[PDB]
């Protein structure tokens, strides 16, 4: 009878959604049913912004057992998708970033999916005066060779320029200037630093020294750090001689004798 | 010096002196100079002066502007400090004579603002700072508030920098006009009044400057006098108190922020001195926590996360604009967003390389300091500007995360710290770094944090004590290994401990969500200890300690010395026992494990485990989880600290949805009358008080100030409903007839018979009306009666509501259940929770209710079968609840509907001819008199049948749930309408209630004056909010604020933080209207007068005033009340066989002799109770009884021989009270304990103590003078009862003037009775 009154209640609530959540609670608190729970969750998500949609989203992302979420889907990502859709612009009480971005940061296991959703959640949740730089620092820490960071930089540039069309307008102008200074040269350099680094590729070493020229010379120190303990396969003298010719432009006095004194005790087979 | 001060008091100011010499300022000057200043502020000397009534008799009444001096003001301040440290009223004398109080306060301010080390020393300045802190903490008294208003008002912003004041006016434009009005007011005052107003307005900043200069005066490593440290601590404490008070913080926050004292105290070497400045460091940390609290000083409302982030982003934006517009070197900092430079690391990296001049120019552009003149270098250290700018612009963590980052356990660095866990020897001269709760709080977060921290620190004392006891009994010695030379009951040597689970923590939080560990102990003890250890269950608090002893084996241990070095205390950590493992590897018909090993799973602190792991990873520390060698268990009744702290953390993590008319009331501010019934917009007009009033005369007399208008004129027509107006002092009284409940006359519902007075009637009415109702009930004022009447009225007027009953002990719950059992309350809706010896005639626990529900369901099924047989329905099948409902709705409802259509759509005969339940009611109907009567009788039979069907439908859940726990949950959640429990049980199971879904509409609490504040707040959040609002409809609390308060184990937390302050007492102190019961009904009026002076019109009920048993004198006793002065016995007065176990041999022996005489004369020894002021005195009386009576047949045993603190709520016919202390008055000075000790006697009270020491006590004088209105020597009648109390006795009046003479008389009487009688008890 309840299996006939609850569908009849959902069909009778087709003109006034007052008792629909109540019948859903009487069926979900008196019957374990994954398909009915998903139907009631879509029912409460058919509301304005978060009218009982947040409650069903929390009850669906809770996932104590493993039978209810596996009812009409099996991907282990629909709960994160629902948490991100709750992190969307809505009218819930707070539900700001905590559990959703927390879970999407610890057990993401999806390339550029949870990162972009977390950047957008910190972008527009409520004002985001400080959460914008939060998303920017999050993109600076985790990039994993993806273009979510540059998209977040474009979103950061967007709003101040849009507001102007003034200190925030200049902030957006500088942000776009940095995004243009984010040319794919650093991307190709990171590519040559990720994969061919352990491959003992001297070509990647020369590309890294080329991407670190003698004007950001701390980046020549980074190129020496790349020439540092991670060695190569029968070509370390060329890298060391490049570093020596670079330090010779650096006065030819400091860090010149010491490096050769270290190179006399680097007589290993590598 | 003591004899000199005593002679000075007796000559000039001592009470009990008819004539003293005239006032002399030289007396006060000499006293100050020789006793206070000479003795280095002797606490004993100050206490002697304060007890002698020095301020109330000589200083205050004789204070005048021409005679006020530094010595006089210092003596007044020291006396006030002594009164505050002693917890006695200190402002009564000032209120009696407020004439020179403004000049006194102005001179105190002038002295406190004196340049350091001048006319006033640093000790006098620290005492003055403490006095000013007490005064600012005394904001309830009008006289001090009218003087502190000028120094804590918005005009005090005249002490802030002009640029900062302009920035404030620009941020708050609406305040600017207000300031203008203030300036206009300054025009109207003469030069002297304007100068005084400016001095008061700048006093706060001047004291801040003096504190900053004193703080700079401390050397880094060089020797420094403690006076500067004590002054810095007191000044920080006063600042913290001011910052925690919204009335004091509102304008003081801006002055403190402009002063930058937090940056200085963070930059001073005093905080760098590990030994001298530790407590000062805790005070500065608390001051930072208060100065950064997320609350708007102007609006008073707590700031949300969005507002905090917006404020931080606006600060960052202003700093970036200033940098970009005035500093090229930080232009990139001006170009990059807030977060990129909003970390302390980014702020230091960008701003650290700049010069002190650049940071000074930034601080000038940021409105922090004066503009740096061109060509000038800054005079403040670069570190000062750097720390200021970083602390202003760096990211700050929330208070919720700060609380959630705290473990629930105190470790080895906290268990022994006297700065936060002060011992029982805390005198109160130094300060303690713990919050205090007196009147108000900033927000719900402030109150919850204060309560939780205070509870943790209070339990920490008992934890450290028990741990030291177990380790000292264990005998830990060296042998590189640790050898246990002894045994400990609650502590077992660690056989194994291994962390087996480190769960991944939920994201965002950086700590593991749950950490488990398996611990094996060696149950090589007596089988009693084996059972005591095996009795540990889930939720048990166990403590893992790792001790590396330093002393060789066999070295004696000293309890007086530091236990830490004595036993080698290394680490102390907590854990919660999850369960004992079996022989099947499962954490557990409990099984009987074999062998002497016991393995238990325990949950470790995830926050503390995270801290330990981080320390090991970063600083190379050793593994703290691999060094535990001992595990300690404790008493479960004293091991609930973790549960209360967890309830606090959760109730601080939820939205804390309390009633909209109760939030401000709890917060300590606003209108105290905003929760009354007359001020509630949802007040009910007509209310059914059917069983409240017994008769119409009692109803009319319950409202002397109301005119009763009855809806019926017939005096035979006067169950009554009362409708109130809203001329307007008329109550519409309507009599009613309770519907017939069947043909059984025994089924008529019982009625309450207690003839309530007008005050009880007003209290019951306020309880039946929405809002908060406070009942102040004297001892025996009928609190249980009014409570039961209110509960019955609420259940009867609102059957769809649920009542939550909250008590402090099981005795109040047993009494409330016994009182309810006499009223018309169905037992199927009442429920009793507890985790105990049955005190009631019925079982109100879950199991008793389940058995009763099952038995009633069986009876209902049998009655339904009988009704079916009487209706002629065939079928031998036994019916269940569902089938019972089906058969009802099929046959009984149908027949009732047909009969109703027949006779209710009309002859008196056909009403019975059409009755379908004649055979069903044949065991019991119709009279044939009138149609109405027969119709009502048939309706009553149908109502009984409907009640049977409703009870069956309600009990069907018992067939729906087979387990008893599920049945109890269903009865507690839905079936029950009134659920009762204790404050402790509620604080332990609040999470279980909220998770299971228990709901309630009305809350009734008794003994609220004995419940802790957190223990009174914890019942208000026992369920979730309803659609955004709290479901609570009425909050009634009944208690006695003049009675004993909640117990604080280590009295330091009460002396310093006032943790014993109950919620009811605080709500009364705010000014919340309460109804004071003024009619006692258990003890004689002559004895009740010994405490009725402390109650509001506490009188005597008619039964006690006319009852004969209250006018009969005590057999063998001249008067029903006598105070016995007991002088010294064999050269000793008070005694101390043990430290603090005070006894008095003469008084104890005299009580023993009085009990012996009362026993030999024919009085019932069980009707006599023995009370004493100390546990040692009670034990001395017990040993004396054991050595004097023993097996004597003519002398039995007393009902109770204990303390007054342990006899609360109890009483006897006759009470022998011992005031043994004779050197100091002591804890008897508490008016509540005195009222309790004088309000425990039913017919006779005999007190033995030093009359003179207490007569000099001012606080007990209202009882002491009435007690001294009779002789201090025992007037007895050994030749005897039927004597009247006032009629002169017809027997011999014997006057025993001493305890030895009383003992001699007792020996003679006993030797005569043993020869003249013979008892045969065997």
């Amino acid at each position: 009878q309840h299996s006939r009154i609850w569908p009849l209640y959902l069909r009778f609530l087709r003109s006034h959604p007052l008792p629909e959540t109540a019948v859903r609670g009487y069926r979900r608190f008196l019957k374990l049913s994954p398909e009915s729970a998903e139907e009631y969750i879509e029912y409460l998500k058919s509301s304005d912004r978060l009218d009982e949609a947040a409650q069903r989203l929390a009850t669906v992302v809770n996932d104590e057992r493993f039978v209810s979420k596996a009812g009409k889907s099996n991907y282990q990502l629909w709960h994160e998708l629902c948490d991100l859709i709750s992190q969307n612009p809505d009218k819930v009480q707070s539900l700001n970033v905590d559990a959703i971005i927390r879970g999407g940061l610890t057990r993401f296991t999806d390339q550029l999916g949870k990162l972009w959703c977390s950047l957008a959640d910190y972008y527009i949740r409520s004002g985001h005066f400080e959460k914008a730089r939060d998303v920017y620092e999050e993109a600076i820490r985790t990039v994993m060779t993806v273009r979510d960071f540059t998209q977040v930089f474009d979103s950061y540039a967007q709003f101040e320029e849009s507001m102007i069309a003034d200190v925030d307008l200049e902030l957006r102008l500088a942000r776009f200037e940095q995004l243009i200074s984010r040319r794919p040269l650093l991307l190709n350099s990171v590519l040559l630093r990720q994969n061919p680094h352990h491959v003992h590729e001297w070509h990647k070493r020369v590309a890294l020294h080329q991407g670190r020229p003698r004007e950001i010379i701390n980046t020549y120190t980074e190129a020496v750090q790349t020439v540092d303990p991670f060695k190569a396969t029968g070509k370390p003298h060329t890298l060391w001689v490049a570093f020596a010719k670079f330090y010779e432009d650096n006065g030819q006095l400091d860090d010149a004798r010491v490096i050769l004194e270290k190179a006399t005790k680097v007589n290993f087979k590598q | 010096n003591a004899e000199f001060v005593t002679q000075l008091a007796c000559k000039y100011w001592a009470p009990h002196i008819k004539k003293k010499s005239p006032f002399d300022i030289k007396v006060i000057e000499d006293i100050y100079e020789k006793e206070i200043v000479k003795s280095r502020f002797a606490i004993r000397k100050i206490m002697l002066l304060e007890f002698s009534q020095y301020l109330e008799n000589y200083l205050w009444m004789n204070y005048s502007p021409e005679v006020s001096s530094k010595a006089y003001l210092m003596s007044i301040c020291c006396m006030v400090n002594e009164k505050f440290r002693e917890n006695v009223p200190a402002w009564e004398i000032f209120k009696k004579k407020p004439d020179h109080f403004p000049f006194f306060f102005k001179h105190i301010l002038k002295a406190a603002l004196a340049e350091t080390d001048g006319e006033f020393s640093l000790h006098e300045q620290t005492v003055l700072l403490l006095f000013l802190d007490h005064c600012f903490n005394s904001l309830e008294v009008d006289l001090i508030r009218s003087q502190v208003q000028q120094l804590i008002s918005l005009p005090m912003w005249m002490g802030l920098q002009l640029a900062r004041l302009e920035l404030e006016l620009k941020k708050t434009p609406k305040l600017r006009k207000f300031w203008n009005l203030i300036k206009k007011n300054d025009e109207k005052m003469d030069p002297e009044a304007r100068e005084q107003a400016y001095q008061e307005r700048r006093f706060l900043s001047q004291l801040i400057q003096k504190f900053i200069s004193v703080l700079k005066s401390v050397p880094l490593s060089e020797p420094v006098t403690m006076d500067k440290v004590h002054y810095c601590e007191r000044f920080i404490e006063l600042m913290i108190d001011l910052e925690a008070l919204l009335p004091t913080r509102r304008w003081f926050n801006t002055i403190l922020d402009d002063s930058h004292l937090l940056v200085h105290c963070y930059l001073s070497n005093l905080v760098r001195r590990e030994e001298d400045g530790h407590l000062f460091s805790q005070l500065l940390d608390m001051l930072k926590f208060y100065t950064g609290f997320e609350i708007n000083d102007q609006t008073g409302n707590a700031l949300t996360e969005n507002e905090m982030t917006t404020i931080h982003y606006d600060r960052i934006t202003s700093l970036q604009r200033a940098a970009f517009a005035h500093f090229p070197e930080l232009y990139d900092f001006a170009l990059s967003n807030v977060a990129e430079v909003d970390t302390r690391e980014s702020l230091v990296k960008f701003f650290g390389p700049l010069s002190s001049n650049t940071l000074h120019q930034v601080a000038s552009y940021l409105c922090l300091l004066p503009t740096l003149p061109k060509n000038e270098d800054t005079t403040f250290d670069k570190e000062f500007l750097l720390e200021l700018l970083v602390s202003r612009h760096e990211r700050r963590i929330s208070q919720i995360q700060q609380l959630n980052q705290m473990p629930l356990y105190p470790t080895e660095k906290i268990i022994w710290d006297e700065n936060i866990v002060p011992t029982e020897y805390y005198s109160g001269e130094g300060c303690l770094a713990l919050p205090k709760l007196n009147l108000q709080f900033l927000t719900l977060h402030d109150y919850l944090l204060r309560n939780f921290n205070l509870f943790r620190l209070e339990s920490t004392y008992e934890i450290r004590q028990d741990i030291e006891d177990s380790v000292s009994r264990m005998k830990p010695w060296q042998s590189g290994g640790v050898v246990f030379g002894g045994w400990a009951r609650m502590a077992q040597p660690i056989v194994a401990f291994t962390v087996v689970e480190v769960a991944k923590p939920n994201i965002g939080e950086n700590w593991p969500t749950r950490v488990r560990a398996d611990v094996t102990i060696n149950l090589n003890v007596r089988d009693h200890i084996k059972d005591e250890w095996e009795g540990l269950r889930k939720h048990d608090v166990c403590f893992l300690i790792t001790v590396r002893p330093t002393k060789p084996y066999g070295t004696k241990f000293d309890r007086r010395r530091p236990f830490i070095e004595q036993v080698g205390l290394v680490y102390v950590r907590g854990c919660e026992i999850q369960g004992m493992l079996d022989d099947k590897g499962r954490v557990i018909p409990r099984p009987n494990l074999r062998g002497e090993s016991r393995t238990f799973r325990v949950f470790l602190d995830p926050n503390q485990y995270q801290q330990d792991m981080t320390n090991t990873i970063q600083n190379g520390a050793e593994d703290v989880y691999e060094t535990f060698n001992i595990i300690m268990r404790r008493k479960p009744k004293e091991n609930n600290f973790k549960a209360v702290l967890e309830t606090i953390r959760n109730l601080m993590n939820t939205d804390c949805v309390v009633p909209d008319w109760l939030h401000d009331i709890i917060l300590g501010y606003g209108d105290p009358s905003s929760a009354h019934y007359s001020k509630m917009p949802n007040q009910i007009a007509t209310l059914d008080f059917n069983d409240t009033f017994l008769s119409i005369e009692h109803l009319k007399a319950s409202f002397p100030g109301h005119n009763v208008k009855v809806t019926v004129e017939d005096p035979a027509l006067q169950p009554f409903r009362i409708t109130f107006p809203v001329e307007a002092k008329t109550l519409i009284v309507e009599p009613h007839v309770i519907p017939n409940r069947g043909p059984y006359p025994y089924n008529q519902p019982k009625r309450n018979t207690i003839q309530f007075t007008h005050t009880q009637i007003e209290a019951i009415r306020a309880g039946m009306q929405p809002g908060l109702t406070m009942v102040v009930g004297p001892p025996g004022t009928g609190k249980t009666d009014v409570a039961v009447q209110i509960i019955s009225n609420i259940y009867h007027n609102f059957p769809e509501q649920r009542t939550l009953i909250v008590t402090h002990s099981n005795q109040a719950l047993n009494q409330l259940f016994e009182k309810i059992m006499a009223l018309d309350i169905d037992e199927r809706h009442l429920l009793r929770l507890g985790h105990e010896e049955l005190e009631t005639e019925k079982d109100f626990s879950r199991y008793g209710r389940v058995n009763y529900v099952l038995a009633r369901r069986i009876e209902l099924l049998e009655e339904v079968k009988r009704l079916q047989k009487s209706l002629g329905v065939p079928g031998d099948a036994s019916y269940t609840c569902e089938t019972a409902g089906y058969f009802f709705l099929y046959q009984v409802m149908s027949r009732w509907e047909e009969y109703i259509s027949k006779v209710k759509n009309p002859d008196v005969t056909e009403v019975s001819t059409f009755f379908p339940f004649h055979e069903y009611f044949a065991n019991a109907i119709f009279k044939g008199r009138s149609y109405e009567e027969d119709m009502e009788i048939a309706e009553g039979c149908f109502r009984h049948i409907k009640k049977i069907f409703t009870q069956l439908e309600e009990f069907r859940a018992s067939e729906l749930l087979r387990s008893g726990l599920d049945r109890s949950k269903y009865l507690l959640v839905k079936e029950a309408k009134i659920i009762a429990m204790t404050c402790t049980h509620a604080a332990l199971k609040r999470h279980d209630l909220v998770k299971l879904g228990f709901k309630y509409d009305n809350i009734l609490m008794e003994e609220a004056a004995q419940i802790l504040e957190i223990e009174t707040f914890i019942p208000l959040l026992l369920q979730n909010p309803q659609d955004g609002f709290s479901r609570l409809k009425r909050w009634i609390m009944i208690g006695d604020h003049h009675q004993l308060p909640p117990v604080i184990k280590n009295m330091a937390f009460q002396k310093y933080s006032n943790m014993e302050q109950s919620l009811f007492t605080r709500f009364v102190r705010v000014g919340v209207p309460t109804v004071d019961l003024d009619a006692q009904g258990r003890a004689r009026a002559s004895l009740c007068n010994l405490y009725n002076w402390r109650y509001k019109n506490l009188g005597n009920l008619p039964h006690v005033q006319l009852l004969p048993e209250f006018s009969t004198a005590n057999a063998g006793l001249l008067y029903d009340f006598q105070l016995i002065n007991v002088e010294d016995f064999q050269g000793v007065g008070e005694s101390e066989p043990n430290p603090y176990f005070y006894q008095n041999l003469g008084e104890a022996e005299y009580v023993v002799a009085l009990f012996m005489y009362m026993c030999l004369l024919g009085y019932p020894a069980d009707k006599i109770s023995i009370l004493t002021t100390y546990n040692g005195q009670k034990h001395l009386i017990r040993d004396i009884i054991n050595r004097r009576c023993g097996n004597n047949p003519l002398i039995g045993r007393p009902n109770k021989v204990t303390t007054v603190d342990r006899f609360q709520g109890q009483q006897n016919d006759y009470i022998l009270l011992s005031l043994v202390r004779t050197r100091a008055v002591g804890h008897l000075r508490d008016v509540r304990r005195l009222v309790v000790a004088m309000s425990r006697a039913r017919l006779g009270l005999y007190i033995f103590a030093r009359v003179s020491l207490f007569q000099n006590c001012f606080e007990l004088t209202p009882a002491f003078s009435q007690l001294t209105a009779r002789p201090l020597h025992l007037h007895i009648i050994p030749t005897e009862t039927t004597r009247k109390n006032g009629e002169r006795p017809s027997h011999e009046v014997q006057i025993i003037k001493n305890m030895p003479q009383m003992a001699n008389f007792v020996y003679n009487m006993y030797m005569h009775l043993i020869q003249t009688t013979h008892h045969y008890h065997q």
